[PDB]
RNA sequence: UCUCGGCCGAAGCGUUUACUUUGAAAAAA
RNA sequence: UGGUGACUCUAGAUAACCUCGGGCCGAUCGCACGCCGGCGGCGACGACCCAUUCGAACGUCUGCCCUAUCAACUUUCGAUGGUAGUCGCCGUGCCUACCAUGGUGACCACGGGUGACGGGGAAUCAGGGUUCGAUUCCGGAGAGGGAGCCUGAGAAACGGCUACCACAUCCAAGGAAGGCAGCAGGCGCGCAAAUUACCCACUCCCGACCCGGGGAGGUAGUGACGAAAAAUAACAAUACAGGACUCUUUCGAGGCCCUGUAAUUGGAAUGAGUCCACUUUAAAUCCUUUAACGAGGAUCCAUUGGAGGGCAAGUCUGGUGCCAGCAGCCGCGGUAAUUCCAGCUCCAAUAGCGUAUAU
RNA sequence: UACCUGGUUGAUCCUGCCAGUAGCAUAUGCUUGUCUCAAAGAUUAAGCCAUGCAUGUCUAAGUACGCACGGCCGGUACAGUGAAACUGCGAAUGGCUCAUUAAAUCAGUUAUGGUUCCUUUGGUCGCUCGUACUUGGAUAACUGUGGUAAUUCU
């Protein structure tokens, strides 16, 4: 191929989005954003198949193109436009916010949050970096650049952030002890305190979590993002508090929901 | 590039030796019994038990206490409970393989139609169900292949439409009965 | 009488100006209910006109029992035309397509590209 | 753990592979 | 200052340079308007530079078919390495100059072949395996065959250009224009494969864009590639034989006992079909739904193979007479042929079945 | 379902292959009522192509002096739609095909601390000590004259 790629194959498209086989040909190729392509829920799958606000593309344009939807604060008329990990979606016009966390089973769940919970996120940093003059920087998740961050701020540690002004208003340092979820690999979506942090130079370091009710699980360190300080959450979570329910139990709780049922 | 799907699997096999007398004799002897229209359907039910009974293997060959085991066994146990095949205690694995045919040839709804009074013979039951004359719960059924579950059993009526349900006279007695 | 309606599944949508639900309809013993008796049955139940219901995807289950689509109320009849598919307000009668095909399009527009300035307006 | 160790206060290869078991990471269809 | 496992990292300070082929530091546009000349809110667009996203490009480790009637290969015209440079977006024999003589090989190098694009995967399969994968997803490559370029962020682009080769089109013979391995369609090749249809309504993509475009795609047409469901009858009374808890001398009767040439007799049931109205959907169609008509030889008429064995089902009848033919194999046919040609009968699958070939 | 059967002999037991047997994929013959899904010029020729279409694009926000229309009425800087053209962007995506191609492509793995990156998102953008109440020249579109048999030539 010559040049970048415009199309997104339906089949091709991440499994999370939890699109179906014969609806098209293609599936919404994300824009470029904040956020990586397979980690990311596009706008128009996020208005269309989950919030069922709209039955098409066009309806979902249309949406957008009222200027009713308004990601991390600012308005976005971009269908495809890559909404990501802790980004907070707001509909003034039905009065309503949602946070973007990860379901136990790996997908954006719909989870809405109370409208003071929307005014702030949460952002990992990726990196930490002097320049132009001594300024330090930093950069998160999210990829925005923040300046004069505090000293006491390293990499992998969780800030939040007020949307409203863009600054850091609070800080969560890695250590062991503090609340995790799970942002990738199998892992993904678990919520758990972390226990160690096994180091290995020149590769990918394990950090090493435990659910709240005691299972213990590994994931990279990449694919770790800091929650809350001990075991309290800085963030609302979703029905399920991040603990992954064996097949077994899922099968048990909803032949009890059934039993139950009317 | 197509929206389009192409999986589709074949639910029969047909027999390594063509013209075997014992074996012509019982596929004969099954058609017999439950009016099928020809040998591919025993063969599709023969397959059904068959993929059945080559699960209840591969599960019988794992661990008692395995996770996959026991929630593939347990799945498997209350599709068959649920469909009548299996008596609701009979809940072990190694009951599957002790399974045949008849109990799958037993739920198709042309058996369920003669067995309920419904029909004065089974080749009558399929041409009732062929002509919805039937209906399960609510639903005008008229596949008469359908294999109907324990709890819908209770409920297989003479529809609400057809003459000898809903009154409605057919057409050759509207007929007869416009010249009279 | 015999043919009902009720809506299942239903939203208020403020997004779109609209209320969109799933309509079943039951007409035991008569054909598919037309789009336009439906549209007034429901104007009847929801307390405002037709001329602002839009329903659509009418499929009738097998056997003849009920009948299943989808409808949409808007808060007026602006808004549905300003939010509804070009073709589903030409079933009103509220919009009209072109009336030339798309090969006469296609190949006016290929002549036009043999052509430059003002004499692109001159093309059959 | 060896610079001894955060309610009595940490060893978790401080000589190697195969093998075995576990974990992580690993498109969808 | 900060960071990495690790920098010749980031940041800071010096002493200078700063390409006319500057390298940034806004002479841009819309909306709403308020104070004492000025001050301003919300945007759009643009511009270095750093991150980010989308990638691209390059390297690492491990893993591809058959061939020795391919055993040595590379090293003149870089082959392996080192030094310096050039080029490049950068690492690098990528390319030079100088130096060293290295590097690969039975653990199969090198050469040849491939009806070889690779993989996810497909068929078959007790456990192993064998075979396939042009083909809708991922990666690669190409646009008749080579080569060279322009623009741009990205192309060695071909629905861009330049040239040569092979074809080919128009010409007033001076010139000019080409590239369907895109969607249709045509020729040709062959055993072998569909419409010169409708639409951007869906899925998405593109653009200055809520508005335009898209043979990408969707929808129809052809379609026995293949797969799923599934009609071609069901019931009853009768002439008949058949059958049974009973006694009987063979009947009676068994009809909530059951078979059949029954082209008997009856009423029921119904969809194949033709027409309606909806429904479907950009318009359509097709299903589905509602009507009207529509079955007794229910003529609304099921076929393809076979009947010696393997292997299911006739050494019945007529004809042929080692002929014509059947026969995958064994064999049949030479004047009573169970085997050919036909009639009848049967049986295997059944809207499917036979044959050829590959596996 | 982890299976065999016929054929060398006067007869037997073997080795052994031939033939049978069941899928599968192409072709083909006969036949064909309903309904759902659905492949489909790959194999030989990556052979040759008539014709038509397949990539274009404007918002309130780059340039409006085309009366092409046209207003609240006028000696009105630009009312407003607005073809054309200049400008910007895209055309490097998609689709097709499998001819090449044998550690090459590709797959898992890892690296770029050895590079480039439109676009999106965030940051930076009076950090420089030396007509601005807005500079200049065109060129389209438009008008008008032409050449050529001929083209999206000019």
């Amino acid at each position: 191929a010559r040049g970048p790629k415009k199309h997104l194959k339906r089949v091709a498209a991440p499994k999370h989005w939890m699109l179906d086989k014969l609806t098209g040909v293609f599936a919404p190729r994300p824009s470029t954003g904040p956020h990586k392509l397979r980690e990311c829920l596009p706008l128009i799958i996020f208005l269309r198949n989950r919030l069922k606000y709209a039955l098409t593309g066009d309806e979902v344009k249309k949406i957008c193109m009222q200027r009713f939807i308004k990601i991390d604060g600012k308005v976005r008329t971009d269908i495809t436009y890559p909404a990501g990990f802790m980004d907070v979606i707001s509909i003034d016009k039905t009065g309503e916010n949602f946070r973007l966390i990860y379901d136990t089973k790996g997908r954006f769940a719909v989870h809405r949050i109370t409208p003071e919970e929307a005014k702030y996120k949460l952002c990992k940093v990726r990196k930490i970096f002097v320049g132009t003059k001594g300024i330090p920087h930093l950069v998160t998740h999210d990829a925005r650049t923040i300046r004069y961050p505090d000293p006491l701020i390293k990499v992998n540690d969780t800030i939040q952030i007020d949307l409203e002004t863009g600054k850091i208003t609070d800080f969560i340092k890695f250590d062991t002890g503090n609340l995790c979820m799970v942002t990738g690999g199998a892992n993904l979506g678990r919520i758990g305190v972390i226990t160690n942090r096994e180091r290995h130079p020149g590769s990918f370091d394990v950090v090493h979590v435990k659910d709240a009710n005691g299972n213990s699980f590994a994931t990279r360190l990449s694919n770790i993002f800091v929650i809350g300080k001990g075991n309290k959450p800085w963030i609302s979570l979703p029905r399920g508090k991040g603990i992954r329910l064996t097949i077994a139990e899922e099968r048990d709780k909803r032949l009890a929901a059934k039993q139950s049922s009317g | 590039p197509v929206a389009r799907s192409w999986v589709c699997r074949k639910t029969y096999v047909t027999p390594r030796r063509p013209f075997e007398k014992s074996r012509l004799d019982q596929e004969l002897k099954l058609i017999g019994e439950y009016g099928l229209r020809n040998k591919r359907e025993v063969w599709r039910v023969k397959f059904t038990l068959a993929k059945i009974r080559k699960a209840a293997r591969e599960l019988l060959t794992l661990d008692e206490k395995d996770p996959r085991r026991l929630f593939e066994g347990n799945a498997l146990l209350r599709r068959l409970v649920r469909i009548g095949v299996l008596d609701e205690g009979k809940m072990k694995l190694d009951y599957i393989l002790g399974l045949k045919i008849e109990d799958f040839l037993e739920r198709r709804l042309q058996t369920q139609v003669f067995k309920l009074g419904l029909a004065k013979s089974i080749h009558h039951a399929r041409v009732l169900i062929r002509q919805r004359h039937i209906r399960v719960r609510k639903q005008v059924v008229n596949i008469p292949s359908f294999i109907v579950r324990l709890d819908s059993q209770k409920h297989i009526d003479f529809s609400l439409r057809s003459p000898y349900g809903g009154g409605r006279p057919g057409r050759v007695k509207r007929k007869n009965a416009k010249k009279g | 009488d015999t043919v009902t309606i009720r809506t299942r599944k239903f939203m208020t949508n403020r997004l779109l100006q609209r209320k969109q639900m799933v309509i079943d309809v039951l007409h035991p013993g008569k054909a598919t209910v037309p789009k336009t008796e439906i549209r007034e049955k429901l104007a009847k139940m929801y307390k405002t006109t037709p001329d602002v219901i839009f329903v659509f995807g009418f499929r009738t289950h097998f056997g003849g029992g009920k009948t299943t689509g989808f409808g949409m109320i808007y808060d007026s009849l602006d808004y549905a035309k300003k939010n509804e598919p070009k073709h589903r307000l030409a079933r009103h009668g509220l919009y009209e397509k072109k009336k030339t095909s798309r090969k006469q399009r296609k190949e006016r527009k290929n002549r036009m590209k043999k052509v430059r300035g003002t004499a692109k307006a001159n093309v059959g």
